[PDB]
């Protein structure tokens, strides 16, 4: 089959910037090649057939070049919209995709905003207690947090999610979830997540009584 | 413009066969201006053409598939579907209708996509729907719901039926050690809303045909 | 005497023999490439009885040569995904029945933008 290869794997950069993407085919594909934006959670869109023509209703920021093995995908002055993964594709002989480049915006500092969720009480009649600590709208996606029930340093019974950066101001949210048995959590008192961030000039403690 | 809607199971056992149906709106299956195909992604193994049919009924394969995979057109309903035989969990995938077209000069191009459909290949007894608890609220005041213990994936979450968008994130599902999923899904809301603004979350878990709404509340 | 064929470029096109068999025969197929600008594509074999199965007897590598996709073979049929001017010329199907049969048909391929 034809290998489609992509560089850079992945790249950070600024908005307004102008970042070009490779793709190569392992044998010359003519002009055979398309590029599809992917982006969270939606299906790959076409951006750009025929190696250079743009597809309808894409912005004119986006160009395509090449003929041959050597592609190259241009975004002119790159947007926190551009966020997605980007893919390159052969029509010459058995189809074939490109492994894709992953487009990630650089922006300024933003510190968390940290909240806390005690368990429901509907909840603890399935012998699980599950405690929720959000940390909203950061940046950059580095963080620390930490779990304390009544003043003791939790480890091993925690689980972290992260979204992908926001399309529209390009910041993370994440979600740590301290599981607990409705026993353990019926025998102590003070629910703390403690959030260390870039952004924060000493940590972020906020806690609950109750349990 | 031509718009595609993938259905079909989110469960398959390993050996039996996988079968999604795409349905076609906005255009017609008639002209062999057009082509219907079926892509699929994997984590691993990225995005994979699977095979495409032509309006009079042509088909053509990606030989990697071994002829497991069988596509089929019903012009009439406009629709088309793939059958994959003898699934195996290497068949786990997003799986993808989508419209082909070509020309002398550029060969051929997918220019509609459908949303996509998960489908799992496990050997797991069942599928099961989620439970869902409120994270209560305490200037902006966060709240959300907290989906447990569904399989398989994916869960979709909207807020008052779709009406509430911004300042939504709904987390990454995490496989927890029980065998099961569970996110939660919030939303940053005005503090002075949380007495007069009703919130409920609408979880729909299409691998088990369930829909759970939950309101969410602040706590007496 | 000749099943003629218009293509398109980059349009994928399907040779159908028309094809009958007995149950219980076996048969060989054999698909034959005369270029415009002979050669053996492919030869399979079955028992015949979507759910027949066949063995793969032979296959050529002229098309791999000019690094580009060989068509595809199936019992009665044989299939080009796109279609470019190497893939031009006469095609020939040739199927052996164990009960003492050869049909043969005979296909030619054309460019449609070349008029008469």
């Amino acid at each position: 089959d034809i290998q489609m290869t992509q560089s850079p794997s992945s790249l950070s950069a600024s908005v307004g910037d102008r970042v070009t993407i490779t793709c190569r085919a392992s044998q010359g594909i003519r002009n055979y090649l398309n590029w599809y934006q992917q982006k969270p959670g939606k299906a790959p869109m076409l951006l750009i057939y025929g190696a250079s023509s743009l597809q309808n209703g894409v912005p004119s920021r986006f160009s395509g070049s090449g003929s041959g093995t050597e592609f190259t995908l241009t975004i002119s002055s790159l947007q926190p919209e551009d966020f997605a993964t980007y893919y390159c594709q052969q029509s010459y002989r058995t189809l074939t995709f490109g492994p894709g480049t992953k487009v990630d915006i650089k922006r300024t500092v933003a510190a968390p905003s940290v909240f806390i969720f005690p368990p429901s009480d509907e909840q603890l009649k399935s012998g699980t207690a599950s405690v929720v600590c959000l940390l909203n709208n950061f940046y950059p996606r580095e963080a620390k947090v930490q779990w304390k029930v009544d003043n003791a340093l939790q480890s091993g019974n925690s689980q972290e999610s992260v979204t992908e950066q926001d399309s529209k101001d390009s910041t993370y949210s994440l979600s740590s979830t301290l599981t607990l048995s409705k026993a353990d959590y019926e025998k102590h008192k003070v629910y703390a997540c403690e959030v260390t961030h870039q952004g924060l000039s000493s940590p972020v403690t906020k806690s609950f009584n109750r349990g | 413009q031509v718009q595609l809607q993938e259905s079909g199971p989110g469960l398959v056992k390993p050996s039996q066969t996988l079968s999604l149906t795409c349905t076609v709106s906005g255009g017609s299956i008639s002209s062999n201006d057009y082509y219907w195909t079926w892509i699929r992604q994997s984590p691993g193994k990225g995005l994979e053409w699977i095979g495409f049919i032509s309006y009079n009924g042509d088909t053509y394969y990606n030989p990697s598939l071994k002829r497991r995979g069988t596509i089929s057109v019903d012009t009439s309903k406009i629709q088309f579907s793939l059958r994959l035989s003898s699934v195996t969990a290497a068949d786990t995938a997003v799986y993808y209708c989508a419209r082909v077209r070509t020309s002398s000069t550029t060969s051929y191009y997918f220019d509609y996509w459908g949303q996509g459909t998960l489908v799992t290949v496990s050997s797991a007894a069942s599928t099961k729907g989620p439970s869902v608890f409120p994270l209560a609220p305490s200037g902006t005041a966060a709240l959300g719901c907290l989906v447990k213990d569904y399989f398989p994936e994916p869960v979709t979450v909207s807020w008052n039926s779709g009406a509430l968008t911004s300042g939504v994130h709904t987390f990454p599902a995490v496989l927890q050690s029980s065998g099961l999923y569970s996110l939660s899904s919030v939303v940053t809301v005005p503090s002075s809303s949380l007495g007069t603004q009703t919130y409920i979350c609408n979880v729909n878990h299409k691998p088990s045909n369930t829909k759970v709404d939950k309101r969410v509340e602040p706590k007496s | 005497r000749l099943i003629e064929v218009s293509v398109e470029e980059n349009h994928p096109f399907t040779l159908r023999a028309p094809i009958q068999r007995i149950y219980g025969v076996r048969y060989t197929e054999t698909w034959s490439f005369l270029p415009s600008l002979e050669d053996q594509l492919a030869e399979i074999s079955y028992r015949f009885q979507a759910d027949q199965p066949w063995i793969v007897v032979n296959t050529s590598t002229l098309f791999d040569e000019l690094e580009l996709d060989p068509p595809e073979i199936e019992p009665g049929v044989l299939k080009v995904l796109r279609t470019e001017k190497q893939y031009l010329g006469v095609y020939i199907w040739n199927m052996r029945g164990s009960d003492g049969t050869s049909t043969y048909a005979t296909f030619l391929v054309t460019w449609k933008g070349d008029e008469k």
